[PDB]
RNA sequence: CGGGCGCAGAUCUUGGUGGUAGUAGCAAAUAUUCAAACGAGAGCUUUGAAGGCCGAAGUGGAGAAGGGUUCCAUGUGAAC
């Protein structure tokens, strides 16, 4: 509902939406950038192996503190990991905007992920208990994932 | 053939060297279990739980150094998991594992 | 404790039959107006005294 | 399914600790429709729940010594 | 004509949101493992087997004060 970069062809195109998805929005929205321009079926294979480790997430902008890894150099960057949250929400979201492709009457093989963001979505609230009978706030960071797939 | 079944004799001593004492049998299984993909080239390995009981004989540190094994791989024969074969590893008492060779057995 | 009185008992049952949610009636008759019981106590994160 | 309930059922029954109640892995759905005392008793008849012995204490090397 | 009439500051008030930051951290009391079951989903549930601990000044079995339904069965798996 109401998606930013409406498609340049409607007719060609499917939509899939997520809110409020507990996804760490940092992890998300690395893995949604690795995950751009891809094809459906490159894209599953890439987050696939995300989640056995056999390819990793470049984390471009929320690099602070994460490591080192070998298959980062396959993005030219140098830190990578591999979120497996992250991955299997955008791979729920893929299937299920390869369904709204179907349902729409697409060539889902020839789709290709035209655009795609995660925003945050309203923290969750929890709390931890610290020194001195001090009680700092424990949230959540979920996020809002939109995405639109076109032909090619 | 793809339906196969061998013996091995897994050096557990030279696998599971270098690990604490509260980790030595469990790590023994986790290489058990390696040994049994890089022979048998099929993932979804299935340990016999007598094979368990051998490894965890004589404690949680103390690992019999070698181990007489049977791998045999079979077909799951469901259709529901990926992996078409899977290797069913036994256990295989022997008094002596001095010469004991790699051999195939029967069916 | 174990050991109670026939006052403490009767209070200890009012508060048991208020600890009940809303009626789901409730939110159509006051149009949504009452989405929850406010008042629901736990256990263990708020006494009685 | 979950065996809790007859865990602790059987416990009673048999008058031994949860240690040493035994239900039968391949009746595991047999046991589950068991959900009073009267029917933990007719699994403990048929075989299907039995208390496991008391782990031997010899008292062999003692009384040797 | 009448004002509760103009804010950047007051370690201002209230509310909201950042960088730090996917960071510190989730490191006291020896321990888990195999298989199976249910299940969309299992290192964590259940069952069995194995190997361990509490070792009767128990990590055991029952009370007092205090709690007040936390007891029990079933269901749910949003929130915690
Ligand atoms: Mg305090
Ligand atoms: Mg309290
Ligand atoms: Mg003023
Ligand atoms: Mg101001
Ligand atoms: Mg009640």
């Amino acid at each position: 509902v109401r998606y930013s970069l409406d498609p340049e062809n409607p007719t060609k195109s499917c939509k899939s939406r997520g809110s409020n998805l507990r996804v760490h929005f940092k992890n998300t929205r690395e893995t949604a950038q690795a995950i751009k321009g891809m094809h459906i079926r490159k894209a599953n294979k890439y987050l696939k192996d995300v989640i056995v480790k056999h390819q990793c997430v470049p984390f471009r902008r929320y690099n602070g503190g994460v490591g080192r890894c070998a298959q980062a150099k396959q993005h030219d960057w140098t830190q990578g990991r591999w979120p497996k949250k992250s991955a299997e929400f955008l791979l729920h979201m893929l299937k299920n905007a390869e369904s709204n492709a179907e349902l729409k009457g697409l060539d889902v093989d020839s789709l290709v992920i035209e655009h795609i963001q995660v925003n945050k979505a309203p923290k969750m609230r929890r709390r931890t208990y610290r020194a001195h009978g001090r009680i700092n706030p424990y949230m959540s960071s979920p996020c809002h994932i939109e995405m639109i797939l076109t032909e090619k | 053939n793809e339906v196969v079944t061998r013996e091995y004799t897994i050096n557990i001593h030279k696998r599971i060297h270098g690990i604490s004492f509260k980790r030595r049998a469990p790590r023994a299984l986790k290489e058990i279990r390696k040994f049994a993909v890089k022979e048998m080239g099929t993932p979804d390995v299935r340990i016999d739980t007598r094979l368990n009981k051998a490894v965890w004989a004589k404690g949680v540190r103390n690992v019999p150094y070698r181990m007489r094994v049977r791998l045999s791989r079979k077909r799951n024969e469901d259709e529901d998991s990926p992996n078409k074969l899977y290797t069913l590893v036994t256990y295989v008492p022997v008094t002596t594992y001095k010469g004991l060779q790699t051999v195939n057995v029967d069916e | 404790a174990s050991h109670k009185t026939f006052r403490i008992k009767r209070f200890l049952a009012k508060k048991q039959k208020q600890n009940r949610p809303i009626p789901q009636w409730i939110r159509m008759k006051t149009g949504n107006k009452i989405r929850y019981n406010s008042k629901r106590r736990h256990w263990r994160r708020t006494k009685l005294g | 399914s979950m065996l809790r309930l007859q865990k602790r059922l059987a416990s009673s029954v048999l008058r031994c600790g949860k240690k040493k109640v035994w239900l039968d892995p391949n009746e595991t759905n047999e046991i589950a429709n068991a959900n009073s005392r009267q029917q933990i008793r007719k699994l403990v008849k048929d075989g299907l729940i039995i208390k496991k012995p008391v782990t031997v204490h010899s008292r062999a090397r003692c009384r040797k010594n």
